[PDB]
């Protein structure tokens, strides 16, 4: 016999002020013990496990579905912490000539255990009518479904694998789990050479070794020049439930990263707050996003591999209602992959600020699969990024990017001048409201003469102050300059939206985009300033 | 040659942070750099019994060679105080330089029992293969302990030069030494070149809380004195005796904003009375080593930035302006990131210890870019405030 290759072994403690686990075993049918005796009969014999004293105290019960499931339940609640997370994206994956799938087999059981660990992993079999002590065993290799299993057999792995990959740099080499997936652009002879020679140098660590395209992995189809993802279902019911709508939200999402124009935004807001597995109908709205995307998921949709000869390029566009939608390529009409990002929960925003935070969300993404920021084509124009950045009173910063003429375009609607109008108008507002009966006043008083005080019903101090400056802005010409109080109203405009989700502050915004010079002026209240007429 | 025992705090595990991802070139430069350490024991790989992680990243310092920068934040709040009063006549000197001395840490092996501690992870692209897990050997630059550790060796160095030269001041915070002294800057500069040709055997200028100011006109508009009484009022926090009555009453009625208002008697008394009110110090402002600084930035555009450290409201420890034009004139971010640099520096001056910043920059946006502008080997704490503040222009 020719001596496989010593595996050295991991120490493994348990969690501190813990100990062994010591769980009486279930009682098992009389077909289940048989099963579990001949298949622990022939692990004892190939070497995974091994007969123990009554000595040890620490026991773990296990049952039979033939398959042995040892439940370990216990002993990963005091088994410590180890380490490892997110699965290679297909998109940053680099086109090779030939790609082999490896699948190790008795791949746990292939590596040793800690000898100073195997005694905390000992089951007993129940013997037939509990009428003798149950036979005893302990793991000498990683048991099924243990804690420190995936993460010793990781390493282990790559620490074989780590000689063969840096003799063979011809050669690229992905691990994942029980798989190697083995890259190359050589010759076909040559390919399958080196994968002999790779599956000879596994076996002598004592590593088993036997599939081909188009490759189900991980819910995607992975084709020797293309991928995609594995066909989507998603359900037709006329009556839905929340646990069902999350479920569709999640294939939806799971569709959008190559599916373009995907959108979740109506189906999403059905579940906001149930927290419930049963309970909805469609709004209108809604009833064309299903529609829309089971238009979208009719047709066939393919992406490419990545080439790094080429520049990464992500492009932008607007879809409406705080949506926003990306496709990631590096020749035109093939793209990488595709995305989307939703605007934050807020009461008022913009279309710049959306843009840049989808810029930050693809920048992490691209960093994250390709190790790189890609160039961005934006839906606006240079002067408009310009006058935002350089006005924005937070700093804020886009990298390497260019103007696509698609419209829709993020524009900026209105622009608040930085010194008083000559010739303008000066409104001079103010509004108050009484906190018991909710009973309050806007108006206005000008240097001209014009004045204006409205009755309000049903309205907050806020809200008045809000109204005097829509009154204001109502009643002036082409130019007007404005006198508040209010730090409340000074600071909702000063944050420049262009939709809010209060119909006040959205007139007031189609007020301040039909006016050519508009200057918005602050004065603290109740010190006596004169046109301040509270 | 004999290692410390090292602990930490009680009911505190080891830290377990997230490493964020980085991008190809970093990813090469700290595998070369990794590789080397590794060659020269000052680090080694470890194994999955190692559940510890602490970020780390890649900066190029003031120059084209890559460094290796570990954020050991979470570290040195889990680790345990360690049992020197702040050279307070280091911000009184005429000039101080700031020195790396982080070559010297990796002498001092670090004890074995809090290794496991120090691990950091390599981060792989794509996530195609596991990361690359190492643990620290030695001292570890950037750790709080390492530089308490090292103070008794650093004594035995510096204790030389010292009498030498008893008019220069010595500080260290982290791997960062300062060195002091009210001499010619020119005479200053040689005894420093004299003081790294002795550590090879083995910019700045400190500043004050700036005044605040009130325009100095002839004739004043409705716009101007309306500018006016809002930054008394705002200065009246600060101040006791500030009173905008007088100026108030000069705006009585409703006129046009560019209309010019002749100043009263009354008017030119009280706001004289006001200048002389600001041109005192304010009262009753201490420092407490027992409470966090605070600093607040401003961005008032045009390269131009302004900033407050303070520790309860309205009871500034310093101000200033930051508006240096060097080669970041199209990113604002790197212009904050400097600033925010800058800022710390000084504050390691004065204090002795990093403030805590509120940013005037979305969480997101800061949270991407800023290692990419970042030279310093320490990292202060920052929040981020999202509500534009309207005292922007009553420090400017
Ligand atoms: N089941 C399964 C499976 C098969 C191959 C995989 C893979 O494969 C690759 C492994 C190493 C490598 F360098 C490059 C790979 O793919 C580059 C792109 N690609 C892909 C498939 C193909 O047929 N041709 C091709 O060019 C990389 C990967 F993350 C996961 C994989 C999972």
């Amino acid at each position: 016999m020719v001596p496989i290759s010593p595996i050295e072994t991991v120490p493994v403690k348990l969690k501190p002020g813990m100990d062994g686990p010591k769980v009486k075993q279930w009682p098992l049918t009389e077909e289940k013990i048989k099963a579990l005796v001949e298949i622990c009969t022939e692990m004892e014999k190939e070497g995974k496990i091994s007969k123990i004293g009554p000595e040890n105290p620490y026991n773990t019960p296990v049952f039979a579905i033939w398959r042995k499931l040892v439940d370990f339940r216990e002993l990963n609640k005091r088994t410590q912490d180890f380490w490892e997370l997110g699965i290679p994206h297909p998109a940053g994956l680099k086109k090779k000539k030939s790609v082999t799938v490896l699948d190790v087999g008795d791949a746990y059981f292939s590596v040793p255990l800690d000898e100073d660990f195997r005694k905390y992993t000992a089951f007993t079999i129940p013997s037939i009518n509990n009428e003798t002590p149950g036979i005893r065993y302990q793991y000498n290799v990683l048991p099924q479904g243990w804690k420190g299993s995936p993460a010793i057999f990781q390493s282990s792995m790559t620490k074989i694998l780590e000689p063969f990959a840096a003799q063979n740099p011809d050669i690229v080499i992905c691990q994942y789990m029980d798989d190697l997936y083995v890259g190359s652009d050589l010759e076909i002879g040559q390919h399958r050479t080196k994968i002999e020679e790779l599956r000879q140098h596994l076996l002598r660590w004592g590593l088993t070794t036997p599939k081909e395209p188009p490759f189900l992995w991980m819910g995607y189809e992975l084709h020797p020049d293309k991928w995609t993802v594995q066909p989507i279902v998603l359900p037709e019911k006329d009556s839905w439930t929340v646990n069902d709508i999350q479920k569709l939200v999640g294939k939806l999402n799971w569709a959008s990263q190559i599916y373009p124009g995907i959108k979740v935004r109506q189906l999403s807001k059905l579940l906001r707050g149930t927290k419930a597995l049963t309970e909805i109908p469609l709004t209108e709205e809604a009833e064309l996003e299903l529609a829309e995307n089971r238009e979208i998921l009719k047709e066939p949709v393919h992406g490419v591999y990545y080439d790094p000869s080429k520049d990464l390029i992500a492009e932008i566009q607007k879809q409406g209602q705080g949506q926003w939608t990306y496709q990631i390529y590096q020749e035109p009409f093939k793209n990488l992959k595709t995305g989307k990002y939703a605007r934050m929960r807020g009461a008022h925003t913009n279309d710049v600020k959306q843009l840049t935070e989808a810029v930050q969300k693809i920048t992490t993404e691209s960093i994250v699969i390709w190790g790189k920021t890609p160039k961005f084509k934006l839906p606006i124009q240079k002067e408009t990024w310009e006058t935002w950045w350089t006005e924005y009173w937070q700093a804020t910063w886009i990298p390497e990017w260019e103007f696509v003429n698609t419209p829709p375009l993020v524009k900026l609607w209105y622009q608040l001048e930085k010194e008083p109008i000559v010739g303008a108008e000066t409104f001079y507002v103010d509004g108050a409201a009484n906190r018991e009966t909710k009973l309050g006043k806007a108006g206005y008083v000008t240097n001209k003469g014009r004045q204006k005080v409205v009755p309000l019903t049903n309205t907050t101090n806020q809200k008045t102050e809000l109204q005097a400056i829509y009154l204001a802005l109502q009643d002036s010409g082409l130019e007007v300059n404005i006198v508040t109080d209010s730090q409340y109203a000074l600071g909702i405009i000063q944050a420049q939206p262009d939709k809010s989700e209060s119909e006040l502050v959205n007139q007031i915004i189609e007020q301040l985009i039909k006016k050519e010079k508009v200057y918005l002026a602050w004065v603290p209240a109740h010190k006596g300033i004169g046109g301040n007429e509270q | 040659i004999e290692t410390v025992p090292v602990k930490l705090k009680p009911g505190m595990d080891g830290p377990k942070v997230k490493q964020w991802p980085l991008t190809e070139e970093k990813i090469k430069a700290l595998v070369e750099i990794c590789t080397e350490m590794e060659k020269e024991g000052k680090i080694s790989k470890i194994g999955p019994e190692n559940p510890y992680n602490t970020p780390v990243f890649a900066i190029k310092k003031k120059s084209t060679k890559w460094r290796k920068l570990v954020d050991f934040r979470e570290l040195n709040k889990r680790t345990q105080d360690f049992w020197i009063p702040h050279p307070a006549g280091l911000k009184k000197k005429k000039s101080v330089t700031v020195l790396d001395v982080g070559d010297a840490y990796f002498s001092v092996p670090l004890d074995e029992d809090f290794r496991k501690y120090t691990a950091f992870t390599i981060p792989s692209i794509n996530n195609e293969t596991p990361g690359i897990r190492y643990q620290y050997n030695v001292l570890p630059q950037g750790w709080k302990g390492s530089p308490a550790i090292f103070q008794s060796s650093m004594t035995k160095i510096l204790e030389p030069f010292k009498k030498q030269n008893p008019d220069i001041v010595i500080y260290q915070y982290m791997d960062d030494l300062y060195v002091g002294s009210d001499l010619e800057i020119g005479q200053h500069r040689t005894k420093i070149e004299e003081l790294r040709q002795h550590l090879l055997r083995w910019e700045l200028h400190p500043w004050t809380v700036q005044p605040i100011v009130l325009p100095e006109k002839d004739s004043w508009t409705v716009n101007d004195i309306q500018k006016l009484v809002g930054k008394l009022n705002w200065a009246s926090q600060i101040y006791p005796g500030i009173k905008v009555r007088q100026l108030s009453k000069l705006l009585r009625g409703t006129k046009a904003l560019t209309e010019v208002i002749p100043l009263t008697e009354e008017a030119e008394l009280e706001l004289a009375e006001n200048r002389e009110i600001l041109k005192e110090p304010v009262h009753g402002v201490y420092y407490d080593p027992s409470k966090d600084l605070i600093a607040e930035i401003q961005k008032q555009g045009q390269g131009q930035w302004t900033y407050q450290i303070y520790q309860e409201p309205f009871k500034n420890l310093k101000t200033g302006k930051y508006a240096r034009m060097r080669g970041a004139h199209t990113n604002d971010v790197k212009q904050l990131t400097e600033a925010v640099q800058k800022i710390t520096t000084e504050s390691i001056v004065i204090w002795g210890k990093t403030p805590k910043f509120k940013l005037p920059i979305q969480k997101e946006t800061w949270e991407t870019w800023w290692t990419e502008y970042w030279q310093a080997t320490w990292i202060p704490e920052w929040e981020f405030v999202n509500t534009p503040p309207l005292v922007k222009l009553w420090y400017q």
